[PDB]
């Protein structure tokens, strides 16, 4: 999944941006 | 500079949005084409090796196949100066055409990779059309996967040029052409990316892919 791309190459910085 | 073997050229290759028939009025994200010219010519599979299948029916195995004079590395700077896809209603497309001295019947298959795994392909099949003494191929206005569509929602959207680079760092395409009948490689061509700045539009570099 795209989510799945975005989590692997930003780490953290991807959870927090996607959360907020 | 031609992305071309001995049996097939790829003259123009666009992927574009526009607003569902509004148009003229299109944005490219990237472009190679006979009409927009471009300035090491060889990158070795070595470096590149992660970043597209590897296993059965991987680069490496395609490139021992051969023949050697059909394999490219393509570079990319991706032009995401746009407000389009935010509108909705868009459509999202890719074009591209060739050229053969011999009539052929063609199949195109291209292959998104994340993190060297693909994740969709595409399969497309086109027939040679005789044009002023040789044979050109269209594959025109393929709509493009939802999978990249998403992506490119999501990636416009970050907030800093570094984040969308390190997201293309492991985003490649994978395009085999093969003949159809004898499955012989007319053409493979990898792709990989960057964003262009928002003051500059798409950019492209060619190498022949070779493996020592």
């Amino acid at each position: 999944s795209v989510e799945d791309h975005f989590a692997k190459a930003l780490g953290d910085t991807w959870l927090q941006i996607k959360a907020a | 500079r031609s992305i071309a073997s001995s049996k097939l050229w790829m003259l123009e290759f666009s992927a574009f949005l526009e607003r569902q028939q509004d148009p003229y009025n299109k944005h490219l994200f990237v472009h190679i084409s006979q009409s927009s010219p471009s300035y090491l010519e060889t990158v070795d599979i070595r470096q590149i090796y992660d970043k597209f299948p590897e296993k059965k029916g991987g680069l490496k195995e395609l490139f021992e196949r051969g023949p050697s004079n059909a394999f490219f590395l393509v570079k990319f700077w991706a032009d995401l100066n746009t407000n389009i896809d935010d509108e909705g209603s868009a459509f999202y497309g890719v074009s591209s055409q060739y050229e053969s001295p011999e009539n052929m019947i063609i199949t195109c298959s291209t292959k998104v990779c994340s993190f060297g795994k693909q994740v969709v392909e595409k399969v497309e099949t086109e027939y040679a059309r005789y044009e002023n003494g040789h044979y050109l191929y269209r594959i025109h206005r393929s709509p493009l996967c939802e999978y990249m569509i998403n992506f490119i929602h999501k990636l416009k959207h970050l907030p800093e040029k570094y984040m969308m680079n390190s997201v293309l760092e492991n985003f490649t395409i994978l395009q085999v052409v093969t003949n159809r009948d004898t499955q012989e490689t007319l053409l493979c061509i990898a792709y990989v990316f960057e964003v262009s700045a928002s003051e500059h539009g798409a950019q492209h570099h060619i190498y022949r892919l070779v493996k020592e």
